[PDB]
């Protein structure tokens, strides 16, 4: 509650400064503070929340992958025993990553999702819930791996159901949701055919709706469509 | 794979 | 003292893992822990110490410069009053930066410098002392600005005196010391002519000693000489 | 200006 004494508007202002300074841990703490003021977030504020924690967890995920690769190489045949240090430090990074994911999921559960009535906010937060369960799933190995995966799947599915009912196929949130659910299928759920089908249907349905858009909206939608195409090119 | 950027 | 229960060798091992994972705050904490074991550092360990804190403070310096530029633009004519937030957050980053600098200077003072008898270690640590007083000077404005600058100058000067007596002109530590003292003159001490003279004499004296070097040492020395040339090109 | 790299 270290941000409890700062005004909501000052927290948002400082989150934007932290972004300019590439101080994403600060940015996340400011936006957590803003969320804990208890008011719903605007579109811009939701983006700030997402940018901050995307960059924090992004650094942790990249570090975890470096360390996991070293750990796995240490457990091949002919590898010298180097002691517990690699495992220990990988566990340290993994625990910090899980703590960030838990923090985000806690904000969504208390009480961003329950107060989100509009499709754009509700889908945004449910996508975020899927994303941060997906990051937990990337590092999970024990008894709860399956339940973490199902938690991600359930959040993404509720978001998809709403987005398909309430949003046009070119909406960037809908597009980024489908992109990420497709990555979930490919990388987490061992369902590459589901991933490919989802990416292709999403891309084709957005293509057929581009004619309705302004030039600026067209640029926003085609940016995410190109990521879908990039993945299909990687996967096929 | 690429996942979604922040807007 | 959170590293007090970990073996020195494990701290060094984990510092090297953190470097591979680009986790420089972790790396700095591991190397601080290793220093606090009380034994002198080897050449490789000194480099690890330097890499860790260079990258930590490097991120803070870059953020401070972004925020200071915003702060200065907020104080021009015709600028809207946005409240205390820019100043506050710049101060926050500045205080964290000063705390890192103080931590390094404290390690050097307790007791790296006093135990360093060889020229290569003593010059390395005195250069570091100059560097971290220089970083403090970059953000200093009040009554102690002049004493901070003189502290940097004094450390660099003692390092120069030893390096000139005890090291060849191509030694990479000697070269990087002179490079940094030259930047001190140009950017901190308002002495651009001293900066230029130092860079040119350093470069010319190393050039005349390259013929004594192996190919690998030649590569190490010419790398730093090119930075001296780059600065001279910027400054003349 | 450039300052010294870490080796
Ligand atoms: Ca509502
Ligand atoms: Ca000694
Ligand atoms: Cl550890
Ligand atoms: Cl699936
Ligand atoms: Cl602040
Ligand atoms: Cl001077
Ligand atoms: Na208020
Ligand atoms: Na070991
Ligand atoms: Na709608
Ligand atoms: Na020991
Ligand atoms: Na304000
Ligand atoms: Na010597």
């Amino acid at each position: 509650g270290a941000m409890g004494s700062m005004e909501r508007a000052s927290l948002i202002q400082k989150a934007k400064l932290a972004e300019q300074a590439e101080r994403y841990e600060d940015m996340a703490a400011f936006m957590k503070g803003a969320v804990e003021k208890g008011e719903e977030l605007s579109c811009e504020e939701r983006n700030l929340l997402s940018v901050a924690y995307k960059n924090v967890v992004g650094g942790q995920r990249a570090a975890w992958r470096v360390l996991s690769s070293i750990e796995q190489k240490s457990n091949e045949e002919g590898s010298e025993e180097k002691g517990p240090e690699v495992r220990e430090y990988r566990e340290k990074v993994e625990t910090e990553l899980q703590g960030v994911c838990d923090t985000v999921l806690g904000l969504l559960d208390s009480h961003l999702i329950k107060e989100a009535g509009d499709a754009e906010s509700r889908v945004f937060y449910l996508k975020m819930k899927g994303d941060y369960y997906r990051y937990l799933a990337e590092v999970a190995t024990g008894d709860d791996k399956k339940r973490i995966i199902d938690s991600a799947r359930s959040a993404y599915q509720e978001a998809m159901d709403i987005s398909k009912k309430e949003m046009p196929p070119t909406n960037p949130i809908r597009l980024g949701l489908a992109l990420n659910f497709s990555v979930f299928h490919y990388e987490i759920a061992n369902s590459p055919e589901e991933a490919i089908s989802l990416a292709k249907t999403t891309f084709d349905e957005a293509m057929a709706d581009l004619h309705t858009l302004s030039e600026d909206s067209y640029k926003d939608s085609t940016l995410i469509m190109q990521l879908l195409r990039d993945n299909l090119t990687l996967w096929t | 794979a690429h996942s979604s950027p922040a807007s």
